[PDB]
DNA sequence: CCCGCTGCCGATTCCGCTGGAACATT
DNA sequence: AATGTTCCAGCGGAATCGGCAGCGGG
């Protein structure tokens, strides 16, 4: 397949009739990534990936030699968005070629002129240097002069598409994340362009924002906050601005489709909100405001970084207050009141309930500081509640096991503060162990993550408090073999063998530690 | 101080006449008057420019801006100025040959002139085809004013008849020729030969539109064309008074000065008094200069609600132009 | 379609009777074939430089076409004009061109007449743009291409209907074998000499059609009619010069950069504010601030009432006029408004005054929309559209104040010998016909620069006077009137 | 009324149904022969007319549509499907050849005629509906 | 939660006009 | 110094077109 097409490929650039070759070209490069991407088997895979990748034909070369013809600019774009395709396809096993590959980004960046060009090859190289984090490669990529490039371009480049702004800004901002040794000297610079270009982005009172840049300048502002924090701390200067803008990008304006800007400026928050602590507490209503009919959007991907930036808003918050929790106990109270509406609230949203009882449980440390008794009314409160529903409610004839992990997460949150455990809801709270741990298989993935972290949560509080309950720990894992290795193997619902929990426990005594 | 405010009566005899301009009509090769063209009724735009300072120092000399002219190469190889001829886009092509060889060959206009190129009897010259950025007004030449004579002659031979004249006019050796028309007038403190410039063959464009006297789809419902009669009555801006029988003009709109430069004199003002302070709000007298008089307004709404109610539906809205800083707040 | 580009197939006749002069020495008309595809080339590459031209030829020895039909031979696909392409008609002119076409492809052969047809359907079938009008010129003068056939006549009949369903319109000028129109041909069916046109109306010129303005004219409150604001004249301008590089005639790629606050760096366009020293002091304000406050109303006309055409002056002249005509497609309904203005504002002679606002920040500007009305007859005459004409208005300082002191009459006899001048001089003032002489000499050197002839042209100043004519067509009056009051004195 | 809304071209459901619809009962016309199936040929031969030279891919998709149950409404059109064939990237150039297929008997030449539009590059573009159909 | 179309709406490219700033001349 | 020309910069119309949402089915 591949190199009759490859071959014929090249031989196109050197026809005549351009525009008329140009199409047969277009039509070689789709058939034969086509044909590279559906191969699964590493002898012809890794053929074709060498093929692909040749010096005297292959697809770099035809790109670079059909750079000063405008006839074939469609082909180029074609072969840059197959690249970002193979490269996703393939991994590390790239890395040879990968300079190869990012120069040709690069020129194509600097001698194609359509955006619909420039946007792929900009896309190839953010991809580039993201696949290869840490490697060997990052000091060959020559990161200092890539970014001396792509900074000279925000001045001594007039108005660009702003679909090619909006990858210059992110990648200027990988560039800060992966590889920050030779960021070192001139981030500082960066942190400016970002804080200025959002500025008028945000503040125009003249022009229409524009979006994509937006999207784009909150993402590179993202990743250069990796290895370059901002704290209030240290600069209450700049990181007051950052939190201005995230909440400006956040909070609900006349109301926008394109949901864009939003979703960057609180995956922004959800990543750094530790960074700027200060100003949010200064906002504790309004954020959480906000962050809840957020998280009540409805769009798949607003959701889900909505509802990480109201977990890191929670925490973050928790662990201020935690510190003072005296002059703050006016936030303890609010939010005590807004975690016991939700519960009190008879709705169907599981998430705000999950959410809720975990915010709860989050707030017992700060509360164990006012009263000391609280944490106590806690853990008995909260064990009785759990206790009623999933111990004994419709053993079968229900479907809320979904906040059964959140429960559990509380639960441990709270018994971490209080000293002399209660000792008599020991044995239910066994019980509820031993049950998540049998209920491990009813959970969908990217739903076993967090009911392995409350279980190893879980486990980490009552081991910290001595060895009459770590005896709970041997208790627990024993009940939970018990009931795994009493089960049969050879409007519906499944039954599982013994299969469905190893990943469990592979979690558990492996994967705890990047996790815990 | 509601008009001296609303006109430029506060400025009086400060401003100088501005500038003759000394050339001769020529009718033919014999006859010659000597004249002078002042420039008249013109675009006027401010005289300073902003000036490109860096933020934190204010200083103009602290930062120059540089224009190069690279490539299209692998890199950026720059090239220096002096490797650089202008090219001119032909067909699908660029030819060379830049700036020494079009300065040799280009038109040479012969120099100044003013010369006559016959006369236009009826409205062949409609003010729909002015296309102009000015308007001269040529007097005479003093110091044995034969010339003004002559010209009061020329004038009057025009205007009273509707004859117009045509007229080749050039600023000097550089700018380019022109041609263009010359009204006759009707003053009586001065006499004038007013001139405009007037449009080449291929500056006037031929657009086809779809007439509308002809339409059924859009034929208007008689009771909809007394509406607007009514609405056009109710909204005049010019009367009869004074027991003169003369038209007398409301709302004369060539008064009032630009607003333009007003309001940015004001807002320097208020910059340079109190730096911390934002944007001022634009001054309600300056509203009120740029809005008819309420009589008419009053009279209007009643016709106005007359034709919204009887027209039929404005139905189509589905834009808007929503600026940043309301987005974000 | 505004994105219409227009197209144009030339079809010569090359079969044996453009290759004598009709036992003259005067043209053959092959020759004059050539010459008016390169009169058409000159034209339209500096007119219409987007259009797709074609030349083919048929009745020759030698073929190439897609197809492979005998006897056909396109000498240029169609697409946009170029020097190139000029020159290789070029190479065809006179009877040296006309012995180098007989020796590249040679006329004489049968050709089909049906085949051909096919081949300027294909070619244009062939590309990929949005095609405004298909034309082909055929250029022959023999009538009956069938003279022994007549399967071959109706297949070509049948084919030119096959091409006229597809929106091709094939139209004939006929190269007049005795040099002039008495060869009457039947052929009033395929089609749908008016040449010396084709050989040079147009020397230079533009095309196009567009808004200009999309806006709302606003009845003060909430009534809203979309309209558009179209530019009926314009003061067209040579094209801007293309920065070229000497050693390779390429283009150079600019780009202009700000930076070196003493220390040498780039600086973004937010370190940066605008300033103004007046007097002593030095006022300063940020990008969007020196922007804004330029900014009064939203885009738009907003009527300010109604005056009649009488009172406002037609010497306040200072931005060429503007045509208001009714756009329905934003606001529906609001070409019904706009007819019931014209036609009462017409009756009443009475213009609309609007504050006028073309961009989203730019200070309003007073406009009187002055109602015009359509003109038309039989013959169609279709120059001016119904609609309202935007007269720009001064406001106070766009005036200017004249010396105006000075005040003195002629005696009321001068008057009748320059209305004799006059009315001896007075001339219809024109169609059109005045074309820029810096525009058409810039036009003229680019053709030559380009083609690299002989040497360029002198365009013929329409604009200069015929000073030896009104000095003959005058005679002894205007000596009369230099010495009849008023000698030298010395 | 019936072959009216073949021109309403906004919902596909609305004219492609039409001419869906339209098909069915000229083929049916046709098929019980009476004296009413000239008339409507003709009738939606006009609005395939007008669609033809000022929207190509809602008169190709009409087409379609009618020429899936009657191909003797293409035999007007063929010269125009022809000369619309090169232009065409997609799913239309598929739907062309498709109606190019309804009437490959009884075309006289029907070779020069897809040579000249290049039929055999567009055999070897990557996709499996418009390879089968060129086969066909 | 997926999966898939399919409206449709945003942004690009291409023009073109205007405005502002810089030029060169008497 | 007064002005006209050239040049640069910015806004908008129009066509295209791709993908972003939201909306049904699986």
């Amino acid at each position: 397949g591949v190199r009759c097409s490859l071959l014929r490929l090249q031989e196109t650039l050197s026809a005549a009739d351009r525009c008329g070759a140009a199409l047969a070209g277009h039509q070689l490069i789709r058939g034969l990534g086509q044909e590279c991407v559906l191969s699964s088997s590493p002898a012809v895979l890794a053929l074709q990936t060498s093929l692909v990748f040749s010096r005297d034909f292959g697809l770099l070369v035809f790109v670079r030699k059909s750079l000063n013809s405008i006839e074939f600019r469609e082909c180029r774009e074609e072969i840059l968005k197959f690249l970002c395709i193979f490269l996703e396809k393939m991994g590390q096993k790239i890395a040879p070629y990968s300079v190869e590959i990012k120069n040709t980004c690069t020129s194509v960046y600097t001698k194609d002129r359509a955006a619909k060009c420039k946007i792929p090859a900009l896309d190839l190289l953010i991809k580039l240097l993201q696949t290869f984090r840490s490697s060997r490669l990052m000091d060959e990529f020559k990161i200092g002069e890539l970014f001396s490039k792509f900074y000279g371009e925000l001045a001594l480049k007039k108005k660009i598409p702003d679909t090619v702004l909006e990858k210059v800004y992110e990648l200027l901002g990988l560039l800060g994340e992966v590889h920050p040794s030779e960021m070192i000297n001139n981030a500082e610079n960066l942190f400016r362009a970002f804080l200025g270009e959002l500025k008028t982005q945000m503040t125009s009172a003249v022009r229409e924002p524009k979006l994509p840049v937006l999207a784009g300048c909150l993402k590179g502002l993202s990743s250069l906050l990796c290895n370059f924090t901002k704290s209030m701390e240290e600069d209450p200067q700049t990181s007051r601005e950052i939190f201005n803008f995230v909440l400006k990008a956040i909070r609900p304006q006349i109301d926008l489709k394109r949901y864009a800007v939003p979703s960057a400026g609180l995956r922004l928050f959800a990543l750094h909100a530790s960074q700027f602590s200060t100003c949010l507490l200064d906002n504790y209503v309004s954020l959480f405001e906000v962050l809840l009919k957020w998280c009540a959007h409805t769009n798949v991907e607003l959701k889900k970084a909505a509802l990480s930036a109201l977990e890191s808003f929670l925490k973050q918050v928790s662990n201020m207050v935690a510190k003072n929790a005296e002059m703050h106990k006016n936030k303890l109270q609010y939010f005590m009141e807004q975690f016991y509406g939700i519960i009190r609230n008879v709705d169907s949203n599981n998430k705000e309930l999950s959410i809720a009882i975990r915010g709860y449980g989050l707030f017992a440390g700060p509360c164990k500081v006012i009263n000391a008794k609280d944490v106590d009314f806690m853990y008995v409160e909260l064990i009785q509640r759990c206790k009623q529903m999933f111990l004994t409610q419709t053993d079968t004839g229900d479907d809320r096991v979904y906040q059964m992990p959140s429960f559990l997460q509380s639960v441990a949150s709270v018994l971490l503060y209080l000293d002399t455990v209660p000792e008599v809801y020991t044995p239910v709270l066994e019980h509820l162990v031993v049950m998540q741990i049998d209920s491990f298989p009813q959970y969908s993935p990217k739903m076993q993550l967090v009911c392995c972290r409350a279980i190893v949560k879980v486990f980490l509080a009552l081991a910290a408090k001595g060895p009459v309950l770590r005896n709970c720990i041997s208790t627990v894992v024993h009940q939970g073999l018990i009931r795994i290795c009493s089960k049969p193997v050879v409007g519906k619902w499944k039954v599982p063998t013994y299969k469905d929990y190893v990943d469990l426990f592979r979690h558990l005594l492996s994967s705890d530690q990047m996790m815990d | 101080f509601s008009e001296s405010l609303r006109k430029l009566c506060v400025f009086k005899k400060i401003e100088r006449h501005s500038i003759h301009w000394p050339c001769r009509l020529t009718i033919g090769s014999n006859l010659s008057i000597r004249i002078a063209a002042y420039k008249s009724i013109l675009q006027e735009r401010v005289k300073k420019t902003w000036t490109v300072v860096d933020a934190k120092t204010l200083k103009k000399e602290d930062i120059q801006k540089e224009t190069v002219y690279c490539l299209n190469d692998d890199d950026e190889t720059e090239v220096l100025k002096e490797d650089i001829i202008q090219g001119f886009r032909y067909g699908s092509d660029i030819v060379p040959f830049s700036k020494v060889d079009e300065e040799q060959m280009k038109y040479k206009s012969e120099g100044k002139c003013f010369s006559v190129l016959g006369f236009c009897k009826s409205s062949q010259v409609q003010r729909r085809f002015f296309m102009g950025n000015q308007v001269l007004k040529v007097f005479a030449a003093r110091d044995d004013e034969a010339a003004a004579v002559a010209l009061s002659s020329l004038i009057h031979a025009l205007d009273d008849l509707d004859m117009v004249a045509i007229v080749r006019y050039a600023y000097d050796k550089r700018a380019n020729p022109q041609v263009g028309v010359a009204f006759p007038h009707i003053k009586h403190n001065y006499e004038c030969l007013v001139y405009v410039q007037l449009p080449f063959m291929e500056d006037l464009r031929q657009y086809m539109f779809s007439s509308l006297k002809n339409s059924k789809k859009y034929a208007p419902t008689e009771a909809q064309l007394n509406a607007v009669d009514a609405l056009i009555d109710s909204m005049s801006l010019a009367k009869k008074d004074e027991k003169t029988d003369t038209l007398e003009d409301l709302f004369p709109t060539t008064k009032i000065p630009n607003p333009r430069f007003q309001r940015l004199f004001q807002c320097l003002l208020h910059r340079a008094l109190h730096p911390r302070e934002p944007l001022p709000p634009i001054q309600q007298h300056i509203w009120n200069m740029l809005n008819p008089p309420a009589e008419v307004t009053t009279k209007s709404q009643i016709p106005l609600s007359k034709i919204k109610t009887l027209f039929p539906l404005i139905e189509a809205k589905k834009k808007d132009q929503v600026t940043a800083q309301e987005i974000f707040q | 379609k505004y994105s219409g580009r227009d197209s144009l197939i030339f079809l010569v006749d090359a079969s044996k009777a453009m290759f004598e002069s009709q036992s003259e020495d005067e043209l053959t008309p092959f020759d004059m074939s050539i010459q008016c595809i390169q009169s058409v080339y000159i034209s339209k590459i500096i007119s219409s430089d987007r259009d797709l031209l074609a030349v083919v030829f048929y009745g020759t020895e030698k073929d190439k076409n897609s197809v492979n039909f005998k006897n056909i031979y396109v000498l240029q696909e169609l697409d946009n004009p170029g020097a190139k392409r000029i020159l290789e008609l070029d190479q065809f002119k006179g009877q040296q061109g006309q012995k180098r076409f007989q020796d590249m492809m040679g006329h004489g052969s049968d050709y089909s007449l049906s085949e051909v047809l096919w081949v300027c359907a294909n070619l244009f079938s062939d590309v990929q743009f949005k095609m405004s009008h298909k034309r082909i010129m055929l250029f022959t003068n023999e009538d009956n291409p069938h003279g022994n056939d007549s399967a071959k006549a109706s297949r070509a009949r049948t084919k030119a209907g096959d091409l006229r369903d597809t929106g091709i319109f094939l139209d004939l000028m006929h190269l007049k074998k005795p040099g002039g129109f008495d060869i009457s041909l039947f052929y009033r069916d395929i089609i749908s000499s008016k040449l010396e046109d084709l050989l040079r109306k147009v020397r230079a010129k533009e095309t196009r059609k567009r808004a200009l303005s999309r806006l709302k004219l606003k009845l003060n409150k909430d009534i809203v009619i979309s309209v558009g604001i179209y530019n009926l004249v314009q003061k067209a301008l040579k094209p801007p010069p293309i920065k070229l590089y000497r050693e390779t005639n390429e283009p150079v790629k600019t780009k202009t950069r700000t930076f070196n606050t003493s220390t040498g760096g780039l600086l973004l366009p937010s370190d940066t504010k605008r300033s103004q020293i007046y007097g002593s002091r030095q006022i300063i304000l940020e990008k969007e601030e020196t922007e804004e406050l330029k900014r009064f109303d939203d885009p738009g006309l907003m009527l300010m009432g109604f005056k009649p055409l009488v009172l406002l002056k037609k010497h306040h002249y200072l931005r060429p006029s503007l045509f208001v005509y009714p756009e329905e497609s934003l606001v529906i309904g609001s070409s019904t408004l706009f007819s019931a203005l014209l036609i009462k504002c017409l009756e009443k002679e009475v213009a609309a005054l609007c504050r006028y606002t073309p961009r989203r920040n730019i200070p309003p500007y007073f406009v009187a929309l002055v109602p015009q009305e359509e003109e038309l007859d039989d013959q169609k005459i279709q120059v001016t559209p119904p609609g309202f004409q935007l007269v720009f208005l001064p406001f106070a300082d766009d005036k200017r104040k004249m010396p105006f002191t000075e005040k003195i009459m002629a005696t009321p006899e001068q008057v009748g010998k320059m209305k004799a001048i006059v009315e001896k001089l007075r001339f219809t003032y024109r169609s059109d016909s005045f074309e820029n002489p810096v525009l058409q000499q810039h036009f003229r050197n680019l053709e030559a620069l380009a083609l690299d002839l002989m040497e360029p042209e002198q365009a013929v100043d329409l604009t200069l006077p015929k000073v030896e004519a009104m000095n003959k067509r005058l005679g002894s009056l205007v000596d009369e009137f230099k010495e009849l009051v008023y000698p030298p004195d010395y | 009324a019936l072959v009216n809304n073949m021109s309403f071209v906004r919902y596909k459901e609305v004219y492609a149904a039409a001419a869906e619809v339209l098909g069915l009962i000229l083929r049916y016309v046709m098929e019980r022969k009476n004296i009413l199936e000239e008339s409507l040929c003709e009738l939606v031969a006009k609005q395939l007319k007008q669609h033809q030279n000022t929207m190509e891919d809602k008169f190709i998709v009409c087409l379609n549509k009618v020429t899936k149950s009657f191909p003797p409404l293409a035999d007007r059109f063929m010269n125009a499907v022809f000369f619309l064939l090169p232009k065409f990237h997609g799913v239309l150039k598929t739907l062309c050849l498709e109606v190019v297929l309804c009437r490959v008997e009884g075309m006289t030449e029907l070779y020069f005629q897809l040579k000249s539009k290049d039929f055999v590059q567009v055999m070897r573009h990557r996709d499996d509906e418009r390879q089968k159909v060129c086969l066909d």
